RNA sequence: CGCUUCUCGGCCAGUGUAGUAUCUGUUCUUAUCAGUUUAAUAUCUGAU
């Protein structure tokens, strides 16, 4: 359980669990090609940008801890 | 209980007992020294005594 | 698609020998390739790669003509980023260039 | 005393002898076998060439994994060869 | 309770028998089987008077002029 | 204290130096050493005083030598005279003490209360009721054992074992038991156990090197437990100093440790300090250790060791040159060791190796050079056959000059060898043929060898490997007239060895003659068999089912042998020649020879009388392999006699029977079926149903697959019915194997049949036939699968009652059937339903009941996949961070077994949540809109 | 022709609490010279007694005689001593003075 | 072994490893504050 990540236990802060989520959320969106290709279109940039943005945002979400 | 003994990272502090001791690690002022430490909580620093080895254990989890 | 399991990334070799496959995160694994008796191709047993809390940009096959094989394995590590409560490593940290060596006759693959 | 080994899954069939033959490794059970089993030669090698992924006696069978894990999905954990208390070999 | 003679010729077969006729003959042999008349065959019997000869195979005994028969 | 430690080992052997000298010295010119009063407050513990009498007492103490001499020689004699008691003397224990054990137990021949540290002392006799005892007593008393770990601590608790595991005379079974808590508590100390860590291995590495193979294997389990369990630089400033400790054992053994504590903490972590180790220049006796470490750590973590392969050979090279022998001598065994888990792999990491080993190779006289051999031999598989070519070309020779010597250690080795050398592809035939074969036939095959156990094996192997290169009837050839020889361990080997190759290579190449004295051989060895042996047994039924229709002229007098043996012989003997038959089934077959079905079809079939267990049992096998080559309807002891004829054995009560019986009723029950009247089969049954009360688990295993087959022959609404009165009495799970039967039987005609029947004997007031009832439900739908897709409705108003409390069980059971059902549905649709029940399971989730815990997991687990994440996760938003520690342990151990599977669907389903001054948690992709 | 187990130790009962070092010294006195004894003093070991000797021999001929003796109305309980175990409440430490003495005196 | 008589019948206290549940008996609702502890209690730790 413990290396597999994303594991929790009771002692989870809420900044922990949720910026898991965000990272999945991404992991996700690279992943299912036509997601990714919604944003794309919503928001004009190439397919590439966008990737290449998700992965900086990636350790950040929410910014820091506390 | 009501034998000597002494936490080092809370303030130098005597404990009179050994069972208090676990107590003293699931408490507040000694999570709170921990984590303003830079040293975050719960269960793998449980055994921690001195300040010192415990910012090596934390270099070793991240 | 999940965060740690293989198959988003992929890169192979000029000979062919081996593949490296990745997730994006924390899992890069390898199988080596040869042909069989009849040369017809036998998969190997896989191997790991794995290091902690580190993101995977991009991987690319490399080219060595009959060496132990090269990859690059395009990384950052967010484990600073996450142990600053500043917001000083969210700035400041670079991604890491490595370039993995797969060596057969050990068959393992070291950093 | 007695837990997984969990090292990474090979290519190597798995073996079982005549006591384990019947189970679903992991469900215990004799139940709609499909699915085949690996495990690493780590796990599995030599004296170990067609022993029980239990009991450490010779291979005669190939375990075969139940439909009820299957949905689970854990037959692709690490490999399930058991590892006892004492050193395994 | 009481000991049966023919049941201890059924225990016997299988092992090396003595037969003792009534007259000065003996035969030793493995016991291979028996009847109700008591007629007896031996396996390899050694034929004595008290070495006559070795006998190879399988021996039919009449019962009729056996005296004693003897397990080992 | 380490330090001073160390002080005190050079102290140690300065002094063996000073007394060695001595009687240099002395010769130049033990335990009954003279002591001091420092020294003599040093044994007896606390608590005494030493006394004196009387300077006269003492006096005459001082005369007592001088005058155990002159008054051993003086006047004395004792003469008894010809003529209200008490005090009885308080001794024993509930587990009772043994006379001997007094001198430990001793403080239970006082009896008082208020003396506390001694009144842990004095209740830690809880001992006693481990190592002595009645079986219960053992238990409970572990547990609260167990439960007072942290408490009395480690200390006291070592201090009163550790005489006691090393009590001169204690019982095996008392060891293995200390053992137990000495794991058990092990489990719970950490940190606590430092300063008895040495202090505990003095005790257990001699169980390490250990003659029992459990007694190992508990050994190791426990030094890993210890080593991991303290710390690393624990276990090291622990151990140096038995390194140089002057007994060759302690050190022999304290590397068996190092094995260990290293496959605790891995490789790297250690290698500093061994490669320390062996750069050791004050004396060698480490680096001999050292070394030795190398290898148990190559034997231990075997194919693992790969990676830092390169690291410890570069380690260990530098032995090999070295002055001193020993050390080459380990060394190299060590490298050998290494490409033992190497196998075929890092060749050239061993590289810079050879180069002196081949030169070693050439200049040496003795136990060191085979050595180097060993070490060659496991390379040669890892070369290059062209390199590998020549350098084995070399070997081959040192090998022939060698078979000869009389060592022992050499002939194992040069023999493994041979295996490898010419084990190999890239070698030529024929050359083995001429320069080998004849030494090797020559001096290893004889009497000396086989007697031995390994040499034994060793041998089988080579000579295999050489027939799987230079063909069978080379070696089958010279070995056959070996079957005669008279004394057994000799014939036993030959006869495996046959079996292995005709085995691999095939009976196809033997020529004729040869053939005759084949069979002529098997059976003569065969006719004497000093005990029932699989060996002979097996080896010859291989030699048929190879030979094929070759075998055919040589029958009439296999089965004249078959049948003569049979009888007489008296009956110990007899099952061999039954199994005989067993396997050679098939062969009396398909060649077709009837009259040989005659003969046995029907002479077996007398025997089925014997009285005798283990007869019988063969028997019968004899007839199951019989049944399966001629069919039913054949079958030359028409079935209608038979089956019956079996009926009235079930009761044999002895296992073989049981067995091949079962198994037997079984085949027939299955396949012909009709030729039985009904009226025999339902005796039948009521037969069957107590067959389930077997130790065992194949009787009751195929016990219960025969139940459903007749339950075909009849049909269903009996057999339940009569299973429903069955397995009352069965004890702690021992029934259930007849909820089975409901099961296989609910299939075996349409269950949609039988329901009615069973759910409404949920009524029944009787509580254990209730959840009897539930978990046939349970293996019910696990053994249907899609099919639930209809009774489930059935069902579900049941699963609430039960799953509303009457007691645990009812939710237990209940709850699996939720699993088994909600993973057989899935996506077909019937989901709604499923909802609902999962309301009535959900508040079980909190117990501490193992089983029920346990149970619970298996069903959300299910329900998830039938259901979805979104719903569960819906039952699993609040509980994360309610404030309580109780519950957030829990939905937090759920809400990870929803999330490893299925992380990849979440994504829509964690809700919004409104992000505060440091952060942001709205993840604002989502919304963009086109 | 002995059993390695016993030591010039043997553990002592059934002892009454009155009773006499001249008792004691003089009885055991038969075999051997004593190295010397204890007598337990304290709360529990009241009633049992240590005996050691110049010699194993000597204890040898003791609990092969001696063996369930009377003394009093009591059959004392007549045991050798294990050994290691609790003793370590010493050190062994004081070689230094002497080893250098043997070091001194006969040069050797 | 055969015949006769009588009776009855058949057919047209095991064991082993791990673990939970449930009764009864015994002690406490009892002075303040300081720490450990708990969801909050409780419980544990000191002195008047």
């Amino acid at each position: 359980q413990s290396k597999y990540i994303g594991t929790g236990h009771a002692d989870t802060t809420k900044w922990e669990w949720l910026v898991n989520q965000h990272r999945d959320s991404y992991c996700s969106y690279m992943g299912h090609f036509d997601l990714l290709n919604y944003f794309a279109i919503a928001e004009n940039e190439s397919k590439a940008r966008v990737r290449f943005n998700l992965m900086e945002k990636m350790l950040q979400p929410c910014g820091p801890p506390a | 209980l009501n034998i000597n003994y002494n936490c080092e990272i809370c303030g130098n502090y005597t404990y009179r007992g050994p069972k208090a001791f676990q107590r003293h690690f699931a408490e507040w002022r000694h999570a709170h020294g921990m984590r303003c430490l830079g040293i975050p909580n719960t269960a793998h620093f449980a055994n921690v005594t001195q300040i010192e080895d415990a910012v090596s254990l934390w270099a070793k989890l991240k | 698609c999940r965060r740690i399991v293989p198959g988003q990334f992929l890169a192979v070799d000029p000979k062919g020998r081996a593949v490296m496959i990745s997730a994006i995160e924390k899992q890069k694994l390898v199988y080596i390739l040869n042909r069989d008796a009849a040369a017809r191709l036998t998969i190997s047993s896989p191997l790991e790669a794995h290091k902690a809390n580190t993101l995977v940009y991009h991987v690319v096959g490399v080219d060595v003509g009959f060496e132990n094989p090269m990859f690059a394995c395009l990384e950052m590590d967010y484990e600073e980023a996450d142990n600053d409560p500043t917001g000083e490593a969210a700035a400041n940290t670079q991604q890491t260039l490595t370039f993995y060596e797969l060596d057969l006759g050990l068959n393992h693959v070291v950093r | 005393d007695l837990i997984f080994c969990r090292k990474q899954a090979g290519v190597a069939i798995g073996r079982l002898c005549e006591k384990c033959d019947g189970k679903c490794v992991i469900c215990d059970s004799y139940v709609r076998p499909c699915t085949l089993v690996r495990i690493c030669d780590e796990c599995n090698y030599g004296s170990y060439q067609g022993r029980c992924v239990i009991c450490g006696g010779p291979g005669v069978s190939d375990a075969y994994y139940c439909k009820e894990c299957t949905i689970q999905e854990k037959d692709r954990d690490g490999c399930p060869k058991i590892v006892n208390l004492g050193s395994s070999k | 309770s009481q000991l049966l003679p023919l049941e201890l010729v059924d225990k016997c077969i299988g092992s090396r028998i003595h037969i003792v006729m009534k007259s000065d003959k003996e035969i030793v042999g493995t016991l291979l089987g028996f009847d109700d008349f008591v007629n007896m065959v031996l396996e390899d019997v050694t034929e004595f008077e008290i070495r006559r000869i070795t006998k190879l195979d399988q021996i039919l005994l009449n019962g009729n002029n056996i005296t004693m028969l003897v397990p080992g | 204290e380490r330090d001073t430690p160390g002080h005190g080992s050079g102290w140690a052997e300065t002094p063996r130096t000073d007394r060695g000298g001595d009687s240099i010295g002395e010769t130049p010119t033990e335990r009954n050493r003279p002591l001091s009063d420092e020294e003599l407050d040093a044994m007896f513990p606390e608590g005494y005083k030493v006394l004196p009498p009387p300077a006269g007492y003492v006096p005459i103490r001082t005369p007592a030598r001088k005058l155990t001499a002159t008054p051993t020689p003086l006047g004395g004699m004792t003469g008894f005279h010809m003529q209200k008691s008490v005090n009885d003397q308080p001794s024993g224990n509930l587990p009772f003490l043994k006379p001997d054990d007094i001198q430990y137990f001793d403080k239970l021949l006082v009896d008082v209360d208020e003396s506390e540290e001694q009144k842990e002392r004095k209740i830690m006799k809880l001992l006693l009721k481990i190592k002595n005892g009645t079986p219960p007593m053992r238990k409970a008393a572990l547990r609260q054992i167990t439960d007072k770990a942290r408490e009395f601590g480690a200390g006291p608790l070592f201090n009163q074992i550790l005489p006691l595991l090393m009590s001169p005379t204690l019982e095996d079974q008392e060891r293995h038991l200390l053992v137990k808590v000495i794991d058990r508590i092990l489990y719970k100390l950490d940190d606590l156990v430092r300063p008895y860590v040495h202090k505990i291995l003095v005790v257990i590495e001699p169980l390490l090197i250990d003659e029992d193979y459990y007694a190992r294997v508990e050994g190791r389990e426990i030094i890993s437990n210890l080593a991991k369990a303290a710390g690393l630089a624990t276990m090291i400033s622990t151990m140096r100093p038995d390194i140089d400790n002057m007994d060759e054992y302690v050190r022999n053994t304290t590397a068996r440790a190092f094995a260990v504590v290293a496959s605790a903490l891995g490789i790297p972590s250690l290698l500093p300090f061994l490669k320390a180790v062996c750069k050791s220049k004050k004396s060698w006796q480490a680096r001999h250790t050292g070394i030795k470490i190398v290898q148990q750590i190559a034997i231990l973590m075997g194919c693992a060791i790969l990676p830092h392969l390169r690291s410890l050979v570069e380690i260990i090279e530098h032995g090999l040159v070295d002055e001193q022998q020993k050390v080459r001598t380990i060394s190299a065994l060590a490298i050998a060791a290494l490409a033992e888990a190497a196998t075929p792999y890092g060749i050239e990491s061993f590289d810079s190796v050879l180069k002196p080993l081949w030169k070693g190779i050439r200049q040496h006289r003795g136990k060191g050079l085979a050595a180097f051999l060993k070490a060659i031999g496991y390379l040669i598989p890892l070369m290059d056959a062209e390199y590998a070519n020549y350098y084995t070309r070399e070997v081959m020779l040192i090998l022939i000059r060698e078979f000869q010597s009389p060592d022992e250690e050499m002939k194992k080795i040069v023999l493994k060898v041979v295996k490898q050398c010419c084990g190999t592809d890239g070698v030529e035939a024929n050359y083995i043929k001429t320069e080998i074969l004849p030494p090797f036939f020559k001096h290893f095959w004889q009497h000396r060898m086989a007697l031995d156990r390994r040499n034994y094996r060793q041998l089988v192997d080579t000579t295999v490997e050489l027939a799987n290169k230079v063909g069978a009837a080379e070696i089958i050839s010279r070995i056959v007239d070996d079957l005669k020889d008279e004394a057994e361990q000799y014939r036993k080997m030959v006869m495996e060895t046959i079996e292995k190759i005709m085995g691999n290579l095939g009976a196809a190449d033997i020529d004729h003659k040869l053939e005759e004295q084949l069979i002529d051989g098997i059976l003569y060895a065969f006719q004497e068999q000093t005990t029932e042996d699989s060996v002979m047994l097996n080896g010859f039924g291989t030699v048929v089912n190879a030979l094929g229709k070759r075998v055919k002229p040589y029958l009439p007098q296999i089965c004249g042998t078959v049948l003569w043996r049979l009888n007489n012989k008296s009956a110990k003997v007899r099952q061999q020649a039954a199994d005989l038959i067993s396997r050679t089934a098939v062969v009396m077959k398909t060649c077709q020879e009837e009259k040989l079905m005659g003969h046995l079809g029907v002479v077996l079939y007398e025997y089925l009388g014997e009285e005798y267990p283990e007869v019988l049992g063969s028997i019968l096998g004899a007839l199951k392999a019989i049944v399966n080559v001629i069919g039913m309807h054949k079958m030359t002891p028409p079935i209608k006699d038979l089956l019956p004829r079996l009926t009235p054995i079930l009761k044999n009560r002895h296992e073989k029977v049981q067995e091949n019986c079962i198994d037997l009723v079984g085949r027939i029950a299955d396949r012909g079926a009709e030729y039985v009247s009904a009226r025999e089969w339902m005796r039948i049954c009521f037969e069957l149903l107590e067959l389930l009360k077997a130790h065992k688990k194949a009787i009751r295993r195929a016990t219960v697959n025969t139940f459903g087959y007749i339950a075909k022959a009849i049909g269903p609404h009996d057999v339940l019915a009569t299973l429903l009165n069955n397995l009352k009495v069965q004890e702690r799970q021992n029934r259930v194997c007849t909820t089975v039967a409901i099961a296989i039987v609910a299939e075996t005609c349409s269950p949609f049949t039988v329901l009615p029947a069973l759910m409404n004997e949920y009524r029944v007031p009787e509580l254990n036939v209730q959840n009897g009832v539930l978990k046939s439900l349970s293996f019910l739908f696990e053994y249907i699968g899609e099919m639930g897709k209809d009774y489930i409705y059935a069902v579900t108003p049941l699963l609430e009652d039960a799953l509303m409390d009457r007691d645990l069980v009812h939710r237990q059971t209940a709850s699996a059937v939720v699993q088994h059902m909600s993973l057989g549905v899935y996506g077909f649709g019937c989901e709604d339903s499923l909802n609902h029940l999962l309301n009535y399971v959900w508040p079980n989730v909190f117990e501490t009941s193992p089983h029920v815990i346990q149970a619970v997991m298996g069903a959300l687990e299910g329900l998830r996949v039938a259901i979805g994440p979104c719903r569960m996760l819906q039952y699993c938003l609040q509980g994360l961070f309610h404030p309580a520690r109780k519950v957030r342990d829990v939905y937090w151990k759920i809400y990870n077994s929803i999330y490893i599977g299925s992380q990849d669907a979440l994504i829509a389903h964690y809700p919004r949540i409104y992000n505060d001054d440091k952060n942001t948690y709205i993840r604002y992709e989502l919304d963009y809109i086109l | 022709r002995l059993p390695p187990e016993v030591n010039r130790i043997l553990y002592i009962r059934n002892l009454p609490y009155k009773i006499t070092a001249e008792e004691m010294y003089d009885i055991f006195g038969k075999y051997g010279p004593i190295r010397q004894i204890r007598v337990g003093n304290t709360p529990e070991t009241r009633g049992t007694a240590y005996v050691v000797y110049e010699d194993i021999f000597d204890a040898k001929n003791a609990c092969d005689h001696l063996s369930g003796f009377n003394v009093c109305n009591r059959y004392l309980v007549v045991l050798y001593y294990n050994a290691n175990r609790a003793f370590q409440k010493m050190d062994t430490k004081k070689k230094e003075e002497q080893l250098k003495l043997l070091k001194e005196k006969y040069g050797i």
